[PDB]
């Protein structure tokens, strides 16, 4: 939460040595549930800033590895988060759009069957992508079913409390 | 039969291919199952094994 808070202020390298010593506390705690917390924070963070990826001691292809056969049951909610940051890497490695739709399909298919309305957070992210996806294909029409979709001035967590002004500034 | 060779001066790229496919929902007596989509009438014009 202080890293969070750091991250907010865009402090950014005060946030790194505050989390480094989050993964030591959670190891002497030997409890798993916790982990999964961390990890899923870790490339939140690395969304936001992904010009520090190289600073971490774990690679973002080492976590979606990890997450994706974490298991098969009490996760309802990581596989639908490990499935996002996939695509996310997908984009922006220019992968074949073979790949993208394959992964961006796996995403959208879990946070669909659970609940969405009580996820708010991550089905914002699932329009924000699919816009930004078929933007670049070049279907604006697609785009603009999905656009009435994403909420304004909602934003999100860890990332400042202005952003959502600047962001409809720049338009 | 038509006969689209590669040609640099085509840029119509194709990404339907790329969409994974459709499937369909049949359900039978016993449970609800789920089989691949295939057109009415592709039986007739799919590509032959031969």
């Amino acid at each position: 939460s202080l890293a969070t808070f750091h991250s907010s202020f865009n402090e950014c390298d005060a946030a790194i040595n505050s989390f480094e010593e989050a993964t030591r506390i959670a190891r002497e705690n030997k409890d798993m549930e916790t982990l999964n917390l961390i990890m899923i924070w870790i490339i939140n963070f690395i969304e936001v800033h992904p010009e520090y990826a190289n600073r971490f001691y774990i690679t973002v292809e080492q976590i979606i590895k990890y997450l994706k056969n974490s298991s098969d049951v009490e996760d309802a909610n990581i596989f639908s988060n490990a499935y996002k940051f996939e695509t996310l890497l997908s984009m922006v490695k220019e992968s074949k759009t073979a790949e993208v739709s394959s992964s961006l399909l796996k995403f959208m298919a879990i946070t669909l069957q659970n609940v969405p309305s009580q996820n708010f957070d991550l089905f914002q992210s699932l329009v924000s992508y699919e816009v930004k996806f078929w933007k670049e294909l070049g279907y604006e029409s697609i785009s603009d079913v999905y656009e009435k979709f994403l909420s304004k001035t909602s934003s999100s967590s860890l990332r400042n409390y202005d952003s959502s002004i600047i962001n409809q500034d720049i338009k | 039969p038509l006969r689209y060779e590669p040609n640099n001066r085509d840029f119509a790229c194709n990404i339907i291919d790329d969409l994974p496919k459709l499937i369909r929902f049949v359900k039978d007596s016993k449970r609800i199952n789920i089989v691949p989509y295939t057109q009415p009438n592709s039986l007739w014009r799919g590509p032959d094994e031969d």
